[PDB]
């Protein structure tokens, strides 16, 4: 079969940038290759069709051009709207088989934003049921991806914190990350501290809060 | 087997715009047996200049028979755009006694061509090409024409300069507007005047190569080329079938001028032919360049007695249909071209 | 003028045969019918391939699991999906593709697609332990301490057929909404929580209702704090 990857697995661009999105197959089987643009609740769009004629109905600003077996995509004057994940298609007629795009996420690229931290402990209501989540918040941080810890009495968990990232608008480049702990009712009374430490790119000391059994 | 040379690496086939009712015209040309029109010379020896009757398959006389004309694909004045073709590939016609063809007869007149109503340019002879086949099935799309295993194929090659034919079984390509594709059309041959037919880029396979993309060529039993002079004067293509062989006559090598059919080719087929369509053919030249192109015409042949005149060349000038009426059938009965007036036996 | 849509898709246990794809005004006959397949973590293919005719059929990762029949008559492509795995569960979109035509002498270029009304899709899910919607509001300690703003959320657990709907007083209050994806724990059950920025001086002093609405339930959770 064709092995294909994507160089970039996600891109950080600036708007009104200049940026090039590089996929490279195993080899080029054939001259012509399908970019594919995909924006979540719209159809897959091919971008071009051989590499060398763009297709119709597509703009000039993504233009295909293919040396060797990788293939490069340019785009220029960038802009929220217009960022998209990538995937690139190589079709040929005698197999079966279509490449898949790995697929490259576009979000800006620009001076980073200091997040502020959240808690969210369970209510009564969820401990009667048995279970006990603790949800740490993160909000307002320039990189999509953050650093979240979770400690019981400063001690590791592993497997009980759960990420969850809120979608972020491109141009407001601010995210929501909640962590939630999963426990069983013996497990949270034997935890009677509970601690999220947050880490930021942005920030230059990681900080811990933490907090007890029975605040309000 | 025979080799064809490599197959076409083209992708896909190229789209066939198919416009009956633009290519149907009124152009009555019935055979005319006066003037000899499609009569085969007997093969086995010459014949004295007194009349002589002689029987063998012969075109009914005053019969129009089948018209079928070629005209060039539409096309901007910058380039060519799309392949224009009639109906002709999913009509399918018996094959029996064989038929005879008449090629030319509309060359050097003036007439409109058929893509464009508007644009009148002079008729130029140009060549059928024939594909017979001992049995027919749906095409997958389940249009009709499609062509069984062993189908002779004949495409005239580079302008008129050659012409190839080959019976070898036939393989729709997987490209879309093949019949095997998705959007299937229609089998036909496109060629570009400027790229073959000027001198010196002649290209010996090209109307083999345009036929590959739609069928391809595979375990064919032998390939023959024969070349022959294309000219403008009308010349007779005859084709029949025989236990011993398919026999091909040409009037271009024996008599152009006179339009007597001789056999120039035999060739080693025993198996019957029952069916055989006509290829419709589409040129692939500018607004400009294309221009309008001569009607063939294709007659069947029936075994019938006819009374024949020779000249001192021996070449049959004039014959009698006397199946055709009574008042031939008087002529007939006294053997002779010309007989005083009298009563006369009738049905 | 192409219409396309997608029918047949649904939760279905493992092991299990699914019956699918309808067209309306349009040209089915001469139009081949492609099936493509997009799942999350993983890129766009074309889990399945037929031409026109129907006579012949392409199968692409499958050991030609799915089993694909179109009827012309009936404007509609039928697709069987067998031994279906929660990893290989996913949307399926079927649209008509045709390849652009070229010739070669002049550089011409005829478009010669249809693309158009390209196939919403069908989401099929395997799930097992499905369990009724559980919904729980979230109280943080210190709301007033925590900042000028504080985040109130509520979090909806072990919800029954994948997506559930929740909003805040029925949608009263849209400031600084957050929207969190359905993470599938190894139990099977998602898990997803919704959270509002309100000042801190407004919390406490005034109460906000979560209002949590599931279509297979039919019931209008309010939750109080």
């Amino acid at each position: 079969d064709i092995q294909m990857t994507q160089t970039p697995a996600s891109l950080s661009a600036s708007v009104g940038d200049r940026v090039t999105i590089t996929c490279r197959a195993s080899q080029n089987i054939s001259s012509y290759l399908n970019w594919y643009q995909q924006k979540p609740g719209k159809a897959p769009k091919v971008l071009i069709y051989d590499t060398s004629r763009l297709q119709s109905g597509v703009p000039s600003r993504f233009s295909g051009s293919a040396s060797g077996t990788d293939f490069t995509l340019t785009i220029s004057s960038l802009q929220p709207e217009d960022f998209a994940t990538y995937y690139c298609q190589q079709s040929c007629t005698t197999l079966r088989c279509w490449t898949f795009g790995q697929g490259t996420k576009l979000e800006i690229k620009r001076t980073v934003a200091a997040p502020s931290v959240f808690i969210f402990p369970p209510s009564d209501e969820q401990l009667k049921s048995g279970t006990a989540s603790v949800v740490c918040l993160l909000n307002n941080f320039y990189p999509r991806e953050a650093k979240v810890q979770w400690k019981v009495d400063n001690a590791l968990q592993s497997g009980n914190s759960q990420e969850s990232v809120t979608e972020q608008d491109s141009k407001d480049s601010t995210y929501s990350l909640s962590s939630t702990l999963t426990l069983s009712k013996a497990d949270y009374e034997k935890h009677k501290v509970y601690a999220c430490e947050v880490t930021h790119q942005g920030l230059s000391s990681p900080v811990t809060k933490s907090f007890n059994r029975g605040e309000c | 087997y025979v080799d064809v040379g490599p197959d076409s690496v083209k992708s896909a086939c190229i789209e066939v715009d198919i416009q009956q009712t633009f290519f149907d015209k009124t152009w009555p040309r019935p055979i005319d047996v006066s003037k000899a029109d499609g009569i085969i010379y007997p093969q086995g020896r010459t014949y004295s200049n007194i009349t002589i009757t002689y029987q063998g398959l012969f075109p009914y006389q005053g019969d129009h028979g089948d018209m079928y004309v070629y005209s060039a694909g539409h096309a901007t004045g910058t380039t060519p755009q799309k392949l224009f073709v009639a109906n002709y590939s999913q009509d399918v016609k018996q094959f029996a006694n064989g038929f005879v063809v008449r090629i030319g007869a509309a060359a050097n007149s003036t007439g409109t061509v058929i893509i464009s109503p508007s644009t009148s340019a002079t008729i130029r002879k140009i060549y059928p090409a024939f594909m017979l086949g001992s049995s027919v099935g749906n095409f997958s799309d389940g249009k009709m024409g499609r062509f069984f295993n062993h189908t002779l194929v004949l495409l005239p090659d580079g302008c008129g300069t050659l012409l190839r034919a080959f019976y070898c079984i036939l393989e729709p390509r997987s490209g879309n507007h093949c019949p095997a594709g998705n959007s299937y059309t229609s089998f036909a041959t496109y060629h570009t005047p400027a790229t073959d037919c000027s001198d010196g880029n002649y290209n010996r396979n090209a109307s083999l190569n345009s036929f590959k993309e739609y069928f391809n060529l595979r375990n064919c039993t032998f390939m023959y080329t024969y070349n022959i002079t294309e000219d403008e004067i009308l010349e007779w293509f005859g084709i029949t079938q025989t236990a011993q062989g398919v026999h091909l006559f040409s009037s271009r090598y024996v008599d152009l001028y006179g339009g007597n059919m001789f056999q120039f080719a035999t060739l080693p087929v025993y198996d019957t032919i029952k069916y055989y369509s006509i290829i419709p053919h589409s040129i692939r030249s500018i607004q400009s360049d294309r221009k309008a192109w001569a009607a063939f015409y294709v007659y069947k042949l029936q075994p019938l007695t006819f009374l024949l005149d020779f000249s001192v060349d021996g070449y049959i000038r004039r014959a009698i249909d006397c199946g055709f009426n009574d008042l031939s059938q008087l002529h007939c009965s006294y053997e002779s071209f010309d007989v005083e007036s009298g009563v006369y036996s009738v049905s | 003028e192409v219409q396309l849509v997608e029918s047949g898709g649904g939760v279905v246990q493992p092991g299990r045969s699914l019956r699918s794809c309808a067209a309306s005004a349009f040209t089915f006959s001469n139009y081949g019918m492609h099936w493509v397949r997009q799942a999350p973590g993983k890129g766009l293919e074309w889990v399945a391939v037929i031409w026109s005719a129907g006579s012949l059929k392409y199968y692409a990762s499958v050991k030609g699991r799915f089993i694909i029949s179109r009827d012309n008559s009936k404007n509609t492509l039928y697709l069987q999906m067998d031994s279906l795995r929660p990893e290989d569960t996913a949307v399926y979109y079927c649209a008509r593709e045709n390849t652009t035509y070229y010739y070669e002498t002049s550089g011409s270029w005829g478009a010669s697609y249809y693309f158009d009304f390209w196939g919403q899709g069908t989401l099929v899910t395997v799930s097992s332990s499905t369990k009724g919607p559980s919904v729980f509001p979230l109280a943080p300690s210190s709301k007033s301490t925590s900042g000028g703003t504080a985040a109130l959320g509520c979090l909806v657990k072990d919800y029954f057929p994948e997506p559930v709907t929740v909003s805040w007083n029925s949608g009263a209050l849209t400031s600084g909404v957050h929207t969190f994806p359905a993470v599938l724990q190894s139990s099977g059950l998602y898990s997803l929580s919704s959270v509002v920025t309100v000042p801190s001086s407004s919390l406490g002093t005034q109460t906000y209702i979560c209002n949590v609405n599931h279509k297979p339930s039919n019931t209008k959770v309010d939750k109080r704090v």
